């Protein structure tokens, strides 16, 4: 799965 | 397995990368996992393509995020470039494999560890670099700067990144988020407690390719 900063 | 595990100290990581402002981090670490085990398997360490994936998994999203497990078999049953024949940029655009050549590594497969299991995720990382997720939405790991992380946090995991090595009372993991977060671009993420989630999720979803 998966977040930018 | 020894207490101490770091695969760039065997020359098998490659530098940080910045995934930027697009939700390509699946991708970022399907490739970490890729440039370690062909560093391990032919004794080369070269870049590999992110982009590649991003533009060609059409499993996974895009920008708006993915699945390492599904970028890793690509690589598998499809191959992957060069980063430098492919590099990245940020944004998804068409698949362009084709357009640039044969492939420059292939993997024989791709395996999943055992989830929420600790001893299965060191002994995966004692062989080799491993992709896996945590919960990367909380002010804690956002703006971590150094040390070891514990929290808090969720086990909501939301942020792909990958394990490249461990030590007594961490799991160190390489970020795609650039060299100025955390410790160098990497994060030391306590382990050893009661914990089969694993600090933020950690031990939730884990793969490795296979090769040769």
């Amino acid at each position: 799965g998966g977040l930018s900063l | 397995i020894p207490e101490y595990v770091d695969w760039r100290q065997k020359g098998a990581v490659t530098p940080v990368k910045n995934q930027g402002s697009c939700g390509s981090c699946w991708a970022f670490s399907a490739v970490v996992t890729i440039e370690g085990i062909i560093k391990i398997r032919t004794g080369n360490l070269n870049q590999y393509s992110e982009q590649e994936l991003l533009d060609c998994d059409r499993r996974s999203y895009g920008c708006n995020g993915g699945y390492p497990w599904s970028a890793l078999q690509l690589v598998a049953q499809y191959g992957i470039h060069y980063r430098n024949t492919y590099p990245y940029e940020g944004v998804q655009r068409y698949c362009r494999s084709r357009e640039k050549g044969p492939y420059a590594a292939k993997t024989d497969g791709v395996r999943q560890v055992q989830p929420y299991n600790e001893g299965a995720l060191l002994y995966s990382i004692a062989n080799q670099p491993v992709s896996v997720v945590l919960e990367a939405a909380g002010k804690d790991f956002q703006l971590y700067r150094g040390g070891i992380f514990v929290g808090p946090c969720g086990n909501k995991v939301d942020h792909a990144v990958a394990a490249v090595g461990y030590g007594p009372n961490y799991i160190l993991i390489k970020n795609s988020w650039g060299t100025g977060w955390g410790e160098n671009g990497y994060i030391r993420i306590k382990r050893g407690t009661g914990n089969s989630y694993g600090v933020c999720g950690l031990y939730t979803s884990s793969f490795y390719p296979v090769k040769n």
